[PDB]
C-alpha cells in the first residue's frame, strides 16, 4: 500500500484501443488502462 | 522499409508482417475472446485461461515450454481485456521458430489436466487480490457490471466463489469455442509475411462460430457503491458512449480530452483540463480527476472519474459534472478543440511508436475491421470532428441514462438522484 | 390477575410488571439503539457491543458477570434489530435481585477495555459468518441496503472491512449518546411494579438527546444482485410500506396476509395463499414464495419474497408481481379479506402467548407510543381495514418505488426494467 | 449446510412488531424474523 496524500494523485483510465488491460506474462504481471 | 502486409484466409483469419531493422521480433496470436464471453455458469474461465498458459499441452510439456523460452530469453505474455485475448510473444530474431511452436501449443494443443488445472486455482485469488489493490481496479470493474447487464458487464477477474470451481472441461470449451480461425488475427513485427502466412495455414484452422458463450450487447443505468474505510473515494460517472470505430465515438474521443486530464508533466498541474480547472476552483486542496473514455464493439462508455476526499465527494463529483454540462449547454469556443485534437493525434501517434504498441493496434485493428488502417488516415479522421460534433456528443452525457461506481466512505456521493 | 402498570418519569423512560402466578420472572431493558443509528464512521458498533455484554464493567468482572447467572442458572439476551436493542434477562423467582444488578452494571457500567474489546473482535466474523448461513439474512440485508440511503440500510451485522477496526471510545460513545433515559423501557414479567421503579429510578437516569448518530428516514428505489453458484436463487421485491402503528401500515399487514404465504400446516400447501396458487400455476414443481412485510418508525418495506430455481427465477418473480398487480386492479372478493383478517388476529395472539413473546410485545410498544395498548384494543384495529383499503394499498406497491435484491445465479431474474 | 431440493422450503420474513430480529446470548445464539 502507498500513501496517496498529495496533489500527486494522476490516476484516471483512458486509453485509445485498449481499456483495462490486464495483463498475465509467464515472467512480469500487471494492470494498466 | 516494407510496410505491413494483411491477409483474410478462407477461414477468415488475418495476419500481418513488417521486417524491421532492429534485433527484437515479437508474434502475437489475438483470438477474439474477452470477459464477455462467458454466461453465469461460465464467469472466471477466461481468467483461468489466461493463468494456464504454461501447462502441458499436445506438444509440449509445462517444463519444456518454461525451461524453453527461458532457454533463449523469450517472453510470453498473455494480455486481455473485455473483447480480446493477445497472446504475445517477445524473442531474438533467430530463435522465433522455437518461439513460435510454443505459442502455437499453448493455444492450439493445450491440454487442461486435472491435477495441473487444479494447482493452478490458487493462482487465481493471488491475482486478483493484487490487481485489486488499485481502487482504479474494483471500481471501473464494478462500474462495468453496473452500467451493462449481460455481457461486458463481466469482470476480467474471476468472481470469489469461482475460484477452485473453475473445471477442466470448461477450459477446454472456452478455448475449443472462442479461439478458432474466424476470430484470430496473427501478427508478426519482425517476421516474414510468406513464412507466416505458410504457418498461419498449417496451424490456425480451426471451425467455431460466434456467439457459442453468448455473444451480444446492452446497456442498463445502474449503481455499485462499495463503503470502505479509507479517506479517500473514487467514483466513476459514465453513459453510454459511441461504439467502436464509429464517428460518434472518435467525437467523444475528442470531447474527453477537452476534459481529459492524465497529467502531461511531472508535477505539474493542467492548464487546458477544464474538469481540473472547474472542479479545483469549487474544490478543496489535495483531489485528482480524469476524464474517462471506454469503446468496445457494439457499446461504449464515457464520462469521468473522480478520486475526492471524504467530505469533498459530491462537490468535486457535481462540480465535474457541471462542467460537462457547460460544453453541453453548447459553451466551447473554438481554440480548445484544435489543442484538445492536436493533443489526441500526438497521444495516438506516441501510442504506437514503440514495437509493442504498434503489435497491439495492428492485431486490434485487425479483429475490428478486418485490416491495417495507416496512422496519417487514422489522424484525418479525429481532424474531421466538428466543434459542435463534439459539443453535441457531449449532450448525449448529460441526457443520457447515468451510471456510477465509487469506494470509500459514502456520506457524500451522491446518488443518480442526486444530480 | 394484575394487569401491567406503565409509568413514564420525568426522564422520559418506560416501565411495566406483571406479578405472574408461575415460577419464572424475565427483566428486559429496551434502549432505542438500533443498526440505524451509527453513520459511515460508526457501521458495526452495535454488532460489537451487542458481543461485548460479559465484559468487564464497573461493579461487575466479566468473569463474575457470567459465572454468577451461571451459579444461578439464569440467561442473559442481548437482541437488537434495525430500531431497537432489547436487553433480556431470565432467571428464578427469587433470583432477580442477583441478575438484575447484573443488567443494571452490563448496561450502564460497561468498561471497554482495549484488551478485552481487542479480544472480541474476531468473534464478529464468527458470528458474522453463521449468520450469512440463511440466503435470507443476506438478501433481507442486502434489501434494506438498497431500498434505503442512509439510516435503516445500516445492516444489523458489521461490515467485513471494519471488523478489527471497532474500537473502544466507539463502543463507550454509542453506549453513552444511545443507552439513555430517554430511549428507555424497562418490562418485568414476574416483578413488583413498586419494587421495579425504585430500582428504575435509582438507576437509570441518564441524559442523552436523540440523533447523536444521525437520526432521519429516507427511501430511495435500488437493486443489490449478489451472483452466486447455488441452484436456488432467492429475490425480494418491495416497496415503500406504511409506518408503524399508523392505519395505512395496518392494512399493509392485513394485504399481507391475503398473499402472504407462512405455511400454517406441516407438509401442508397453501389454498388460501393466493400469491401462492397464482405463482405455482405458473411456476414449476419445487419452489417456495412468500409475501414481505416490514414496519420501521419512520418508513416500511412491503412486498414479497420469492425462491426459485436458475431458469424459473422470472417467471416465479414476475407471477408473484402479476397476482399482487390484480389486487391492485380492484379484484378482490369480501370473503378472503376476513379470513385474512381472522389468520392475522390469530397470529398476533399466539406471538403474545408466551413470556418471551409477551415481553417483547410490551417493550416494543413502550418504545413506540409510551404505553400499553391491551390486545382487544389491537384486535378492533386490525378489524376496522376496508377491504378495499386492502386493494388501495396494494395500489401503492404497483404504483411505489421498486427496490429489489437477489442472490444465486442471475441469468433469469428481471431488473427494474423486467417488470 | 442443508439441502434445499423439495417442497419442504418455507422460508420467508414477516413478523408482527419484530423484523430481521438478530439475537446473541451468553448461551444461545440466533437468527429469525
Amino acid at each position: 500500500k502507498r500513501s496517496v496524500l498529495c496533489r500527486e494523485s494522476l490516476r484516471g483510465q483512458a486509453a485509445g484501443r485498449p481499456l483495462v488491460a490486464s495483463v498475465s506474462l509467464n515472467v512480469p504481471a500487471s494492470v494498466r488502462y | 522499409p516494407q510496410d505491413l502486409e494483411f491477409t483474410r484466409l478462407p477461414n477468415g483469419l488475418v495476419i500481418a508482417s513488417l521486417e524491421n531493422y532492429a534485433p527484437a521480433s515479437r508474434i502475437g496470436l489475438f483470438i477474439k475472446a474477452g470477459s464477455r464471453y462467458e454466461n453465469s455458469n461460465n464467469l472466471g474461465t477466461s481468467h483461468l485461461l489466461r493463468l494456464a498458459s504454461s501447462l502441458t499441452t499436445k506438444g509440449a510439456s509445462s517444463f519444456k515450454i518454461t525451461r524453453g523460452i527461458e532457454a533463449v530469453g523469450g517472453k510470453l505474455s498473455v494480455t486481455s481485456t473485455r473483447e480480446n485475448m493477445a497472446y504475445t510473444v517477445e524473442c531474438l530474431r533467430d530463435d522465433v521458430d522455437i518461439l513460435m511452436e510454443f505459442l502455437l501449443n499453448v493455444t492450439t494443443a493445450p491440454e487442461f489436466r486435472r491435477w495441473e488445472v487444479a494447482a493452478l486455482q490458487p493462482q487465481l485469488r493471488i491475482d486478483k487480490a493484487v490487481a485489486l489493490q488499485n481502487p482504479q481496479a474494483h471500481v471501473i470493474e464494478n462500474l462495468h457490471a453496473a452500467a451493462y447487464r449481460n455481457a461486458l458487464a463481466n469482470s476480467l477477474y474471476c468472481p470469489d466463489y469461482r475460484i477452485g470451481k473453475v473445471t477442466p472441461v470448461e477450459l477446454h470449451d472456452y478455448v475449443q469455442n472462442h479461439f478458432t480461425s474466424a476470430r484470430m488475427a496473427l501478427i508478426g513485427l519482425g517476421v516474414s509475411h510468406p513464412v507466416l502466412k505458410q504457418v498461419a495455414e498449417q496451424f490456425l484452422n480451426i471451425r467455431g462460430g460466434l456467439g457459442l458463450s453468448g455473444a451480444k450487447a446492452k446497456y442498463h443505468g445502474g449503481e455499485i457503491r462499495e463503503q470502505n474505510g479509507d479517506s479517500l473515494v473514487h467514483a466513476a460517472l459514465v453513459a453510454e458512449s459511441a461504439a467502436i470505430g464509429s464517428a460518434e465515438a472518435n467525437a467523444f474521443s475528442v470531447l474527453q480530452h477537452v476534459l481529459g486530464a492524465g497529467p502531461h508533466v511531472k508535477r505539474g498541474s493542467n492548464a487546458t483540463s477544464s474538469l481540473y480547472q472547474a472542479v479545483a476552483k469549487g474544490v478543496h486542496q489535495p483531489f485528482d480527476v480524469s476524464a474517462f473514455n471506454a469503446s468496445y464493439s457494439d457499446s461504449g462508455l464515457f464520462g469521468f472519474y473522480t478520486i475526492s476526499q471524504a467530505a469533498s465527494a459530491g462537490d468535486v463529483i457535481k462540480a465535474a459534472y457541471n462542467q460537462v454540462k457547460t460544453i453541453a449547454q453548447g459553451n466551447l469556443s473554438n481554440p480548445d478543440v484544435q489543442a484538445a485534437k492536436n493533443k489526441l493525434k500526438a497521444g495516438y501517434l506516441m501510442s504506437v511508436e514503440s514495437s509493442e504498441g504498434f503489435l497491439d493496434e495492428v492485431g486490434s485493428q485487425a479483429l475490428a475491421a478486418g485490416s491495417y488502417t495507416p496512422p496519417s488516415t487514422v489522424l484525418q479522421q479525429i481532424d474531421a470532428v466538428a466543434d459542435a460534433d463534439v459539443i453535441n456528443a457531449a449532450k448525449k452525457f448529460v441526457s443520457g441514462r447515468k451510471s456510477m461506481a465509487a469506494s470509500g466512505n459514502l456520506g457524500h456521493t451522491p446518488f443518480i438522484d442526486e444530480l
